[PDB]
Order: C-alpha cells, then sequence, then structure tokens
RNA sequence: CCAGGA
C-alpha cells in the first residue's frame, strides 16, 4: 500500500537507466522487470 | 496476532508464557534475553516464538462490535 | 516459450497426489524450467495414431542427443552433479552397510556384491567402484585433462573401461550435457532407452549417498584468510596508485595517444584495464587461499553452480561498474555525484567498487553498482521481445 | 543387568537426561523417531461453534484448541473412534470439552485452557484434563474478548498419533548426540585454521576419553553410547515418553512377526 | 495505521499515479543528427503556469 | 486439494497386507519383502539387525518414493537358511533388546528423586 | 556542551522528526 | 494467426511444476485431479472389454 | 521467498522425524539448496541468518541496517559467546538413520515471506468444454473453464 | 589360483596432496635395482612412513559375488597386513626387457616397473595386492 | 543538513549540534521542537536536483568533518573528508532507498538486482495489511495467522510501521542438500 | 485497458 502511494509513471533519450540525478530522490532498486523497467520510478 | 500455543519448530507450549514474559519486562524491568531464559525458553526456535511475536489482537479489540 | 523441438516432449503419465506436475531434474534444461513458480502445459493425444506419433518420435529418451549442436541436451545437474564429485574422490570410501543400500537402490542391479577395493583391515568400497554399478557394460571412455598421465596423479580426466571407472573424478565434463560425455557415448552406444535409465540410476545412487553425507554452504565459505585480506587490500592499493600515476601523466600532457584514439579514450582504456587486472588478481588470491573444504569452491569444482568471478566478487573485490561500456559518467556537471569534487577521474568517482559483498558497499559504491545493475535488467527486459520476433 | 543399558543424568516433570550404552545407533534413532511420531495422545479434533463474537476466526480458534495439551495418562484405555463401534463418537472413544466465555468486564476478558470443562463421562480414567504447567494456574491463552464478545463452543477430543497431526506429538525437542570427540570420523570438520579451536567442545566430552593424538585411527570402532534428552509437553510424563516409546517400537516389531505368522 | 492519500470512488480506493513530464519554459540545445540540413536546435517548451 | 489423507501413512488400505514377500529372481536364496504403511523407523532398524546375523549375506531397504509409506527390504541368506526365518530372528532379537532397555530404564528411573 | 558536534546515531533523531511531521504520503496530501 | 495458426484446445491442462529425484527421466507426475479430468477415448475391443467395463 | 530475491515453491513437506536435526534437538522449518547462493551472490541472506541466530539467543533486535559498522566478524564473535560455532555451522544428524552428517549445515533463523502465488489457485485441466460463439473454439482462461 | 609377484621394497616418499585419507607411495625393490613402485594406499587404515620395508605380493586368487563373515573358519589367504583388489588397465613397454603394469583398486592407482614377470602378470580384473610389515 | 565554515571554534561544522538533538528527543518523549523548528532555525534545507548541481555533500557528519592529526580489517574500505568546501551533509545515506528496498536487510551485501527483485516480491508477501480487516468488504483479502517481526531489521522500518504490521515469519532455515526435493 | 506471474 505504502509503495503504491509513492509510484511514478513516465509515458513513452535513455530513460530506463538509473541517472546520477536520481540520487536521494528515487529508489535505485524499486523498479519493475520487463516493459516498464526503469519507466516506473519509486520515491 | 495472539501468542502461538506451541513453538512451530519443536512444539514446546509457549501459549502460557506470554503474559508472564510481558510481566518480567514491565514489573521486573528485565531485558528480553533474560526473561525468555527465565521462562525456560532455551532453544532459539522457542526463543524466536515469543521474542518476535506481534500481539495484533490488542488493536483488534479496540473496535466496538 | 517453445523455441525448441525439445520444448514439447512426450512423457509417460504417473498419476500422483498434490497439485503440481512433477518432472525428472535432468529434463529441466531442454524445457528451460526451474521451480521458482513456473507452470507447464500438458496435451493428451486422442487416437492410437497420435499416441504412436508421441511415443515413437518425440519421447524424452529420443530427444537426449539433439541435432542443435550434435551433442546431449540433458545431463546430470545440481545435487546429483555436486554429489557425484564428492562421491568419486580417492578419499571417499563406503562401509558395507551403506554399500548394500546404495546397491539395492539401482533398479537393474545384477544382485552381485562387487569385491571391495579394500579387503582387510576392514572391507571398504570406493565411490568410483559403487558408482560404476550404474555404468552399463561395454561403455568405453577416455579423457585427458591438463596433466593427465595413465597414473592420473591429480585424479584428472576420465577412464571408464567396460562400464567401470578406472580413474578420475566424475563431474560436468564427464556426466554433464557435454560433447564427449558419458551420456553422449551411452545414447549412441547402448540406445536412448538405456541412456534414459542411466540418468535415473546415476541419480538414485548419488542423491541417496549425498542424503547421508549432507552438503551445505555458509558465510564462512565467503570468508578469506587474515593475511590474504591484507594481500588483497595491498593489491588494490598498488593498482590505485598505478591509476593516479597515469592520471598525473595525462594532466601533465605527457600521455601519447594510441593511433586511432582520443588522448582521453586512450587514458580511460588504461585506467579500466588496470582496475580489472586488479579485481581479477584480488579474486585469484582468495580462490587460491580457499581450501578444498570450501563449499563454494566444491560447487565450482563439480560445475554444479558458480564460477571464478562469483568467488572473486563475494570474497575479495566487486570491481569496476559500467554503463554503455564506459565507467559511471558525469550525470551532474563535471562529477558523478554531489559528494565529489569536479573533474574527478579517480576509480572511486567513476564507479570502482573496491569492497567484497562480504565487506559491504559504501553509499557511492552502492548507487554505482545500482546504475550498472539496472543496465542488465533493461536489456533482459528488451532483448526478450526483439529475440522473440527474430525467432518468428 | 542384560542387553542395552541406561544411566539417567537428570530428571524433572519436563525433562529426562540419560546415557544409552550397549545399543545400535539404528535402535537409538528408531526409538527417537517413535517418541516424536508414534506415541498416542488425546487432543481436540472436532470443534462445533455455537457463537463467536471475537476478533478471531472460527477455524483460527479451532486450530489452537487442537494444540492445547490434554491429560493422556490413561490414553491406553480409550479407543480410537475409527476402531470404536458407535456412530461418530462416544465415551469409549472420546472426551467432550465445553467452553463458554463472555466479556462481562470493561477490561479485556481472557480465555484460557483452564476455562475448558469436561462434559463427557470419564469412566474414572486420567484423561482430557487441560495440562496446566502455568505458575498462576491458567494454562494456554486461547482468546481475548472485550465487552459483548461471547465465545460458545464444543470440543471432541480423540486418541491419535503425531503422524496424523503434530498436535498428538507428546514430546518437544529430543536431544541426541554420540562420540563428542569425533573418534568415529563420522564428520569432516569445516574450519579456517583449527577445527579443535573453531568448533565448541560438547558437554558430553567429559563423559568420554579424549582420543590422544599419538594413536592410530580405530576403524574397528563402532557407535554405542548415546547422550539423549527427552522433553515432555504434558500429555504424558517424561518417563512414559521413553517407556511408551520403547513399547510402541516393540509392538510395531511384533506386528511384523505376527504378519509373517498369518502368512 | 491507514495513511490516506487515496480517494474513494463509487466504493473503490483510487491512487492518483504521479505523472513524469519534462519541465516547461526551458531552453535546451540539441545537435540534430548526421543526415540533417539543420546542425543544432535551441528549443523552448513555453507554457503558462 | 490433491492432498492425501493423513491416516494413509499408517492405516492399511482396503485389501492390502502389511507384508508382501516376493522372491528375488536375479539371486539364489534371496527375497523381497514390501512393508505397507511403514517408514525408516522400522526399515533401518530391521536392516541393521539382519546385518548382525552371520548367516545373512545381503540386507538393504529402500523407500522408493516419499509420497508413499512403504518400503522394500531385500534379504539374501546362506543356502539352507530361509530369509523369512532370518527376518523372524532379527525381529525377535530387536524385541528382546527393547525389553531389556525398558526394564533397565524403569529400574534407573525409580532410583531418581525428581 | 549543547553546542557539541552531532554523532552518527543522532541523524536518526532528525529522521524521526521528519516522519513525525510529514508522514509517508506527505506529497499526495500536500 | 490467432484462430488458425494457433488455436485454444481441449485435452489440455496446466499447473505449477516441481522436481522429483524419484521420477524416471521420461515420466511426468500428474496430479490425481488432472488425471480425473483429462480423458482418452478407448474403443471397446475383446482385449480391453473387461477392464474398460470396470473403469466404467 | 526471503528478503533477498531468493524465491521458490515447496517441493515436499517432511515430518519432524524425517528432518535433519541438531544434537540440541532443533530441526529446520525450511530446507533451501546450497546451489542458490553462489551464482546469485546474495551474501546478505547468509549475514541475515547469522545475525538472526545471535538475535534469537541474545534477545536483542538484530540491526541489519545498510551502511553500518557491523561486520560478519563482529556477529561471529557474539555467536561464539553463545556456544555455537562462530560461522553459523552446526553439526547435523540424518533424520532417517540418526547418523551424523559428514557435512555441517549452515543453520539459523531467516525471515521468509509467504507469496500470493499458491498452486491450488493455479492448477487447471480441461477436456471438452465451453466454446466461443463466433469462432466456435474453446473459451479463454481458467476462470471460464477455458482450454 | 596362485601367486604372480613377490618382493620386498623400501619406501622413498609418501604423498597426501590434498587427500586426507589416501597417499601415493614411492618405493624401490631391495633385491632388484631395475624394480620400482608407485602406489595409492589408505593410510588411515594402514599407515606408511618413508624407509619402511614392505613385502608386496600379487596373486590372481585368494569371481562371482562377495561374502562377508564365515572367514573365521575360512582360510584367510592373508598372512599380510593390508589387502586390495583391482584391475590391470595398461601394459607399458618401457624399452629393453623393461615393462610397467598399471593397477586400479577402485581409483587407488598403482604402477610397477621391472622386467622378469612376463610369465606372470596379465590384463585381468582378478589381481589382489597384499602388503606386510 | 547545512554545514558552515562558520564556527568561531575550529573548522567548517554542521549547524545542528547535540543540544538540538536532545531538544528533539525531549519532544520524542512527550509522545515543542518539530522538523519545522530545524527548518526555520536554518539547520536543514530542501534541495532539488538543479540546486544539487552547485552544492558539495558529506556522507557521514562525524567521520567526514575533523582532519587527521590500528584500523579494523573487517569493516568496508572508506574514502575521506579532504573537502574544506562542504556546504551540506547527508542526513542518512540509507534514505536514498524507497519503501520496499528499506525492508531489505544488509542491501549493501547483495548483488544489485537481487535487491531489485525483493523490491517487487515483498509487494506480494502476505501479512496484516490494516488492523480493520474484519470490518471491510474488499474483493480478496489475505491475512497471515501468526505474523512475526523480523529478527534482522532496518532502522528505516521504524517509520515504515513494519514491525507493527509484518509480511512474514522468522523460519528456522537449513541451507542443505537433503533428499534432492 | 490496468495490474501481475515464468
Ligand atoms: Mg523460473
Ligand atoms: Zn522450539
Ligand atoms: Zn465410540
Amino acid at each position: 500500500t505504502l509503495s503504491h502511494l509513492r509510484r511514478t509513471n513516465t509515458p513513452i533519450a535513455k530513460p530506463r537507466q538509473l541517472h546520477n540525478t536520481h540520487w536521494g530522490l528515487v529508489c535505485p532498486a524499486e523498479t519493475p522487470e520487463g516493459q516498464a523497467c526503469g519507466l516506473v520510478k519509486n520515491l | 496476532m495472539i501468542v502461538p500455543v506451541r513453538c512451530f519448530s519443536c512444539g514446546k507450549v509457549v501459549g502460557d508464557k506470554w503474559e508472564s514474559y510481558l510481566n518480567l519486562l514491565q514489573e521486573d524491568e528485565l531485558d528480553e534475553g533474560t526473561a525468555l531464559s527465565r521462562l525456560g525458553l532455551k532453544r532459539y526456535c522457542c526463543r524466536r516464538m515469543i521474542l518476535t511475536h506481534v500481539d495484533l489482537i490488542e488493536k483488534f479489540l479496540r473496535y466496538n462490535p | 516459450p517453445s523455441l525448441h523441438k525439445m520444448s514439447m516432449m512426450a512423457h509417460r503419465v504417473k498419476v500422483i497426489p498434490y497439485s503440481t506436475f512433477r518432472l525428472n531434474l535432468s529434463v529441466t534444461s531442454p524445457y528451460n524450467a526451474d521451480f521458482d513458480g513456473d507452470e507447464m502445459n500438458l496435451h493428451v493425444p486422442q487416437s492410437e495414431e497420435t499416441r504412436a506419433e508421441l511415443s515413437q518420435l518425440c519421447a524424452v529418451p529420443l530427444q537426449i542427443v539433439s541435432p542443435q549442436s550434435n551433442k546431449p541436451c540433458m545431463g546430470i545437474v545440481q545435487d546429483t552433479l555436486c554429489g557425484i564429485r564428492k562421491l568419486t574422490l580417492r578419499d571417499t570410501f563406503i562401509e558395507l552397510d551403506q554399500v548394500l543400500n546404495m546397491l539395492y537402490w539401482v533398479p537393474d542391479w545384477d544382485g552381485v556384491i562387487p569385491t571391495p577395493a579394500i579387503i582387510k583391515p576392514k572391507p571398504l568400497w570406493s565411490g568410483k567402484q559403487i558408482l560404476s554399478v550404474a555404468i552399463p557394460n561395454g561403455i568405453h571412455l577416455q579423457r585427458f585433462d591438463e596433466g593427465t598421465t595413465l597414473l592420473s596423479p591429480k585424479d584428472n580426466g576420465m577412464l571408464i573401461i567396460d562400464g567401470q571407472i578406472i580413474f578420475g573424478v566424475v563431474e560436468k565434463k564427464t556426466v554433464g550435457s557435454s560433447n564427449g560425455g558419458l551420456i553422449h557415448v551411452v545414447t549412441r552406444e547402448k540406445g536412448p532407452q538405456v541412456c534414459a535409465k542411466l540418468f535415473g540410476n546415476i541419480q538414485k545412487v548419488v542423491n541417496f549417498w549425498l542424503l547421508h553425507n549432507g552438503f551445505s554452504t555458509g558465510i564462512g565459505d565467503t570468508i578469506a584468510d587474515g593475511p590474504t585480506m591484507r594481500e588483497i587490500t595491498e593489491t588494490i592499493a598498488e593498482a590505485k596508485k598505478k591509476v593516479l600515476d597515469v592520471t598525473k601523466e595525462a594532466q601533465a600532457n605527457l600521455l601519447t595517444a594510441k593511433h586511432g584514439m582520443t588522448l582521453r579514450e586512450s587514458f580511460e582504456d588504461n585506467v579500466v584495464r588496470f582496475l580489472n587486472e586488479a579485481r581479477d588478481k584480488a579474486g585469484r588470491l582468495a580462490e587460491v587461499n580457499l581450501k578444498d573444504l570450501n563449499n563454494v569452491k566444491q560447487m565450482v569444482m563439480a560445475g554444479s553452480k558458480g564460477s571464478f568471478i562469483n568467488i572473486a566478487q563475494m570474497s575479495a573485490c566487486v570491481g569496476q561498474q559500467s554503463v554503455e561500456g564506459k565507467r559511471i559518467a558525469f550525470g551532474f556537471v563535471d562529477r558523478t555525484l554531489p559528494h565529489f569534487s569536479k573533474d574527478d577521474y579517480s576509480p572511486e568517482s567513476k564507479g570502482f567498487v573496491e569492497n567484497s559483498y562480504l565487506r559491504g558497499l559504501t553509499p557511492q559504491e552502492f548507487f554505482f553498482h545500482a546504475m550498472g545493475g539496472r543496465e542488465g535488467l533493461i536489456d533482459t527486459a528488451v532483448k526478450t521481445a526483439e529475440t522473440g520476433y527474430i525467432q518468428r | 543387568e542384560e542387553g542395552p543399558q541406561v544411566k539417567i543424568r537428570e530428571a524433572s516433570k519436563d525433562n529426562v537426561d540419560f546415557i544409552l550404552s550397549n545399543v545400535d545407533l539404528a535402535m537409538a534413532n528408531s526409538l527417537r523417531r517413535v517418541m516424536i511420531a508414534e506415541i498416542p495422545t488425546l487432543a481436540i479434533d472436532s470443534v462445533e461453534v455455537e457463537t463467536n463474537t471475537t476478533v478471531l476466526a472460527d477455524e483460527f480458534i479451532a486450530h489452537r484448541l487442537g494444540l492445547i495439551p490434554l491429560q493422556s495418562m490413561d490414553i491406553e484405555q480409550l479407543e480410537y473412534s475409527r476402531d470404536c463401534f458407535c456412530e461418530d463418537h462416544c465415551d469409549k472413544c472420546s472426551v467432550v470439552l465445553t467452553l463458554q466465555a463472555f466479556g462481562e468486564s470493561e477490561s479485556t476478558t481472557n480465555v484460557y485452557s483452564k476455562d475448558l470443562v469436561i462434559v463427557s463421562n470419564l469412566m474414572g480414567r486420567n484423561i482430557g484434563h487441560p495440562i496446566i504447567q502455568d505458575k498462576e494456574g491458567n494454562g494456554v491463552l486461547i482468546c481475548k474478548l472485550r465487552k459483548g464478545q461471547e465465545l460458545k463452543l464444543t470440543c471432541v477430543a480423540k486418541k491419535g498419533i503425531a503422524k496424523e497431526h503434530a498436535k498428538w506429538g507428546p514430546a518437544a525437542a529430543i536431544e541426541f548426540e554420540y562420540d563428542p570427540w569425533n573418534k568415529l570420523k563420522h564428520t569432516d570438520y569445516w574450519y579456517e585454521q583449527d577445527s579443535a579451536k573453531e568448533w565448541p567442545q560438547s558437554k558430553n566430552c567429559e563423559y568420554e576419553d579424549p582420543p590422544n593424538e599419538g594413536d592410530p585411527f580405530d576403524y574397528k570402532a563402532q557407535a554405542d553410547t548415546f547422550y539423549m534428552n527427552v522433553e515432555s509437553v504434558g500429555s504424558i510424563p517424561v518417563d512414559q515418553v521413553v517407556v511408551r516409546g520403547i513399547d510402541t517400537l516393540q509392538k510395531k516389531v511384533a506386528s511384523i512377526l505376527l504378519a509373517l505368522t498369518q502368512m | 495505521f491507514d495513511m490516506g492519500g487515496y480517494f474513494i470512488i463509487n466504493g473503490s480506493e483510487k491512487v492518483l499515479i504521479a505523472q513524469e513530464r519534462s519541465a516547461g519554459n526551458i531552453v535546451q540545445v540539441f545537435k540534430k543528427a548526421a543526415p540533417s540540413p539543420i546542425s543544432h536546435v535551441a528549443e523552448i517548451r513555453s507554457a503558462l503556469e | 486439494m490433491n492432498a492425501p489423507d493423513r491416516f494413509e501413512l499408517f492405516l492399511l488400505g482396503e485389501g492390502e497386507s502389511k507384508l508382501k514377500i516376493d522372491p528375488d529372481t536375479k539371486a539364489p536364496n534371496a527375497v523381497v519383502i514390501t512393508f505397507e504403511k511403514e517408514d525408516h523407523t522400522l526399515g533401518n532398524l530391521i536392516r541393521a539387525e539382519l546385518l548382525n546375523d552371520r548367516k545373512v549375506l545381503f540386507a538393504a531397504y529402500k523407500v522408493e518414493h516419499p509420497f508413499f509409506a512403504r518400503f522394500k527390504l531385500r534379504i539374501q541368506t546362506t543356502e539352507g537358511y530361509d530369509p523369512k526365518d532370518a527376518l523372524k530372528n532379527a525381529c525377535n532379537s530387536i524385541i528382546n533388546k527393547l525389553g531389556a532397555l525398558k526394564t533397565n530404564f524403569e529400574t534407573e528411573w525409580n532410583l531418581q528423586t525428581l | 556542551d549543547e553546542s557539541a558536534p552531532i554523532t552518527a546515531e543522532d541523524s536518526w533523531a532528525v529522521i524521526s522528526a521528519f516522519f513525525r511531521e510529514k508522514g509517508l504520503v506527505s506529497q499526495q496530501l500536500d | 494467426r490467432g484462430n488458425l495458426m494457433g488455436k485454444r484446445v481441449d485435452f489440455s491442462a496446466r499447473t505449477v511444476i516441481s522436481g522429483d529425484p524419484n521420477l524416471e527421466l521420461d515420466q511426468v507426475g500428474v496430479p490425481k485431479s488432472i488425471a480425473k479430468t483429462l480423458t482418452y477415448p478407448e474403443v471397446v475391443t475383446p482385449y480391453n472389454i473387461d477392464r474398460l467395463t470396470q473403469l466404467v | 521467498a526471503s528478503r533477498h530475491g531468493q524465491k521458490g515453491t515447496i517441493g515436499i513437506t517432511y515430518r519432524r522425524e524425517d528432518m535433519p536435526f541438531t544434537a540440541e534437538g532443533i530441526v529446520p522449518d525450511l530446507i533451501i539448496n546450497p546451489h542458490a547462493i553462489p551464482s546469485r551472490m546474495t551474501v546478505a541472506h547468509l549475514i541475515e541468518c547469522l545475525l538472526s541466530k545471535v538475535a534469537a539467543l541474545s534477545g536483542n533486535e538484530g540491526d541489519a541496517s545498510p551502511f553500518t559498522d557491523i561486520t560478519v566478524e563482529g556477529i561471529s564473535k557474539l555467536l561464539r559467546e553463545h556456544g555455537y560455532q562462530s560461522r553459523g555451522f552446526e553439526v547435523m544428524y540424518n533424520g532417517h538413520t540418526g547418523k551424523k552428517l559428514m557435512a555441517q549445515i549452515f543453520f539459523g533463523p531467516t525471515y521468509y515471506q509467504r507469496l500470493r502465488h499458491m498452486v491450488d489457485d493455479k492448477i487447471h485441466a480441461r477436456a471438452r468444454g465451453p466454446m466461443q460463439v463466433l469462432t466456435r473454439q474453446p473459451v479463454e482462461g481458467r476462470s471460464r473453464d477455458g482450454g | 589360483s596362485n601367486t604372480l609377484f613377490d618382493d620386498i621394497f623400501q619406501v622413498s616418499e609418501v604423498d597426501p596432496g590434498r587427500y586426507n585419507k589416501v597417499c601415493r607411495i614411492e618405493a624401490a625393490s631391495t633385491t632388484q635395482d631395475q624394480c620400482k613402485l608407485t602406489l595409492d594406499i589408505n593410510v588411515e587404515l594402514f599407515p606408511v612412513a618413508a624407509q619402511d620395508s614392505l613385502t608386496v605380493t600379487i596373486a590372481s586368487s585368494l569371481t562371482r559375488s562377495w561374502r562377508p563373515p564365515q572367514a573365521g573358519d575360512r582360510s584367510l589367504a592373508d598372512d599380510y597386513d593390508y589387502v586390495m583388489y583391482g584391475t590391470a588397465y595398461k601394459f607399458e613397454e618401457v624399452s629393453k626387457d623393461l615393462i610397467a603394469v598399471y593397477y586400479s583398486f577402485g581409483g587407488l592407482l598403482m604402477r610397477l616397473e621391472g622386467n622378469y614377470r612376463n610369465l606372470n602378470n596379465l590384463k585381468q580384473e582378478n589381481a589382489y595386492l597384499l602388503i606386510r610389515r | 543538513f547545512i554545514v558552515e565554515d562558520d564556527e568561531s571554534l575550529g573548522h567548517k561544522e554542521l549547524k545542528v549540534r547535540k543540544g538540538h538533538i536532545a531538544k528533539l528527543m525531549a519532544t520524542e518523549y512527550q509522545d515543542e521542537y518539530t522538523w519545522s523548528s530545524l527548518l526555520n532555525e536554518g539547520l536543514v534545507e530542501y534541495i532539488d536536483a538543479e540546486e544539487e548541481e552547485s552544492i558539495l555533500i558529506a556522507m557521514q557528519p562525524e567521520d567526514l568533518e575533523p582532519a587527521e592529526a590500528d584500523v579494523d580489517p573487517a569493516k568496508r574500505i572508506r574514502v575521506s573528508h579532504h573537502a574544506t568546501t562542504f556546504t551540506h551533509c547527508e542526513i542518512h545515506p540509507s534514505m536514498i532507498l524507497g519503501v520496499a528496498a528499506s525492508i531489505i536487510p544488509f542491501p549493501d551485501h547483495n548483488q544489485s538486482p537481487r535487491n531489485t527483485y525483493q523490491s517487487a516480491m515483498g509487494k506480494q508477501a502476505m501479512g496484516v495489511f490494516l488492523t480493520n480487516y474484519n470490518v471491510r468488504m474488499d474483493t480478496m483479502a489475505n491475512i497471515l495467522y501468526y505474523p512475526q517481526k523480523p529478527l534482522g531489521t532496518t532502522r528505516a522500518m521504524e517509520y515504515l510501521k513494519f514491525r507493527e504490521l509484518p509480511a512474514g515469519q522468522n523460519a528456522i532455515v537449513a541451507i542443505a542438500c537433503y533428499s534432492g526435493y
């Protein structure tokens, strides 16, 4: 329930990769495997 | 929620020991490790039963009907 | 998916209790199945004709040697592979009691108790000896590994004469889905029905033996010697300087680029090369310091699971992290993270994970490993559909 | 005296520490297995629920009632309902327990194994009494009720073994060790520097002679002398866990001899 | 323990999933690829608050 | 759901004998006893005692699959000696050994004051 | 000594306060 | 592609797989429930007549 | 699964007597394969266990927090203080024979999770059943008794 | 049915490279200079140190299954301290009148180098190895 | 955390002092000094990604503040506080993690994706979801009979209510080869 | 579509 209220969607350069700018803002591990991998960010 | 009767791993009754444990902590101020051991809970399988219990029942009772 | 003729094979029914489809472990590989929550499909023929088609063309034993790579596509795995090495060491001797159970366990056993390799003081049988009961007569095999003599001092290679092991330890090269394999020879020499029986046989003996011998794996198996850890730390330490030395050399404009490369491209190549040379040295240090009693080494030795790098990364040093081939780049203006100074080309800044998994990762190491880790998950995800359509 | 011998080290209501010498490991183990699995006990097996206003599920409670230990001293004079001649249960084959509880108190009202009452005729045999080892004399805490929280149910306790359900397990952990100095070479000690320094010495080391390095390996040597500890749950007294265990295994063997006899 | 942050719509609990987008009113320069008449572009996605 | 009844472990099936003695074809004076609704508890016990018998040439047992409570025990004896008799004696020896064990425990327990 | 530098365990006392105030769905609510 | 090259089919069954060291290479453990659902149409013949009558 | 991406289904359930046991009388609730650990490199799983073993004996909350000064050596020392062998190994005896295992088993508590995927909600079989109207072919999904 | 080789050797070296219960032993015949011996032995059962004089015998006998006891009344063809049973696997022609025979006692390997026993040793599953002193 | 060169006595030091810390734990015992109190007293600040570009952060305060004027081998290899420029300090580096990853014990000892896997599986782990389960009509509800708090825990779980509402049980686990099942 | 499983 908690992790669902902190979920981020990104619709449509290399978006799936974990960017340096994601430090402290988004979880480096919590992302799906497959299709949505790295397009569903968790705060 | 609500103390397990019998330790899963060996089946030593652990159902009686709950209040007694909670008492050896408030009333006796004793640390968890001594209270468990006082209560004769020697094997870690038995220890984990009480030590890691979450008595959710007490919250459940807070609702009226 | 079903990207194979072996992804659909004909099996004999065995009605059993409990809600799961049970399969023999050696048939795992062709299907590409595991038991982490995989489901499988079952189709029932309705005609005498259809049944014949299944039994006569696509039955599991027929499918053992595949035309894909002209070699066996099923071999001995996991417990049975791990236990097979353990059983077949010179050190390994079995007392009468257990020999009788191990023998009875073989469903086609002649009823003949083999003469013990040691007759007094105390009758004792070897692993090699009692495994050879599963090996059918007429089966001839010879293999020379690095340093194999007819005296096989290191219990190297393999020598099976008339379906009886003479020397060497049984493992992946012998009993796996290998080109020269005990399986390849058996299917070819004795038949698919005979070879299929051999799988069951080898496993019934091995699994039984290992049930009673036992086998585990702990943190103690990742732990490396006190001085080996000093020696590892001082391996990274010297490589860290070697890198600073090339950096100081590049900052002083003395560096001379390799024909067809940027002065910078040339530098990064060197840095990356030293740091890897290092991770491997540090690894090969631990790998050597771990005794044969190391449960991880034991699994790696049999070929049941794990490789060199796994020991290296766990015991000694994780190593350099890459994204798009290059080290962690400057996502922030002239730096990888806000905890660093600008224009920092140091190993620590561009993603070199100095520590072992046993030691733990620093927040910086943790995030860089996370970036590098995410890259693989992305291709795993994508490749999956690209690869699918290629097949079609 | 005769064949295998016992030498008790410590005794209580709950524990038996002893030494079993002049025995086959196979025998020591087979006894150990039987004590865990095949000794009969009485335990709640059917729970008819008339009312439940509790925060807990009918079956959640039901499950617990089975795990409550019951006096199984005279378990041997009770029949297994399966073997009994009635329709379901009777006196010759069961113990009927009753439990009526209500939150009269503004404070939380507790439900204990003591709150169980026998309604069936006992035929004057030591059976079905909820085992109370509790200092305050309450036994097992079954439930907690608030105000209008009522729990009205009926229990049918039946003779059974741990093979059918672990509730009929009269024994807790059974400790079992042999050869505290690895004289038999039955284990290859995993180590980093020294197996002697790294691995803790057993209690039982004191009850055996250390090997003394300047001696060859005794291959002829065999496993006899077993340091065991039998822990009771309550249903049967510690001694009777051992005795009844010995007897069950004996009866189990007799059946085979008899089977051969009928053949 | 229930934290809120959700809505109840015709019985069911609905979460408004945060939607990632690029910030507007932002000057960005990009090199337009090898086969192109235009070599570089300055873009501004201008929009009102 | 596809779960077998728990009593199936110990309670004999409809028309199912505890013992089924079949003769071994591959070896002279050898037999195979299948024990229904039995486990290691009895198998390993009997096997180990037959090992003590000098006139017993071969003895081993196996639980062919864990979903089923049954085990096959193979007995081979010297010519003239019957394997059924071998099994009979080992069974007896076990009982007599257990009888003493009980007697010895009882005596020792009665001596304790706890 | 109320002006003494903070230790590493003390960072949790700040984190405690962050959550005491904001909670876990701060963003959704705000 | 969806109704002709591929088809949904009868006499099909699906469940979670698990391993077994006691099954023979070529066999497959089939849950009783699955066996009790899936059927083979056997023709009544002098050879099977009695057996078949019994399963009936 | 554990909290280390170490997932799996139950292969068999064994009673206490069949299970391997410590001399102390302790038995596992779960037996997981050594073959998981190496390829996967889930070191924290092994540490979780060691620490949880100490925690269970000590009656103190085992701090498994990320960036800390807790070492596998630190925990090892504490476990030796409790009488167990420092690296979590324990000698086990085979359940069927009672004979000591030649190997010593890495044994201790580990937090395991029960996941939403249960065999009985998955199992499905069909042999003639409902058909679609248009295509006159087997209907879709377990739910609809599809093929 | 009879003996095939007999000589007393003296152990030069004993080697347990990683092996805890087994050792490769290097010996030479005290009688014949031409004669040498390489052999894996269960040193946990019958210990061997260097400079030990050992009587090493072959013999093709004393077929079908194996029987355990009764050996009390039976003629223990062992006047020796450690006995093995293995298979002859190779016949190396090491120049001149010199020969070398390879024996595997269920993995425990043996290499005997000499000359004379042309009229003795054979490529047979049947070959016992007897050792005393 | 804000760090200032501003300190009469010595070097560049983190605004927040042991006095504020006790001033907060006083309010922690009361259940007057909130998070807002640290924010208005300019001890702590809010930094977005664009602003992050111009700052310089220390990971640990104490470990990354006073310079050097034997060493434990078991601990991981750490860098230094070479910077005299430090504008800010990290409250706690573990805070880079989201709700799911914050239940992973020792995630610094696992291979990168194994962590990514757990933060996906725990979402499918059974347990008590809310204490009011008995009063709500939802399609499907799965509740664990006897939930247990974990023996190995994260300092971050305190805030995640995990020990109060767990997702599993501490099982006695042997890593062994047994029947091959 | 949405959410998930190998
Ligand atoms: Mg899988
Ligand atoms: Zn216990
Ligand atoms: Zn009755």
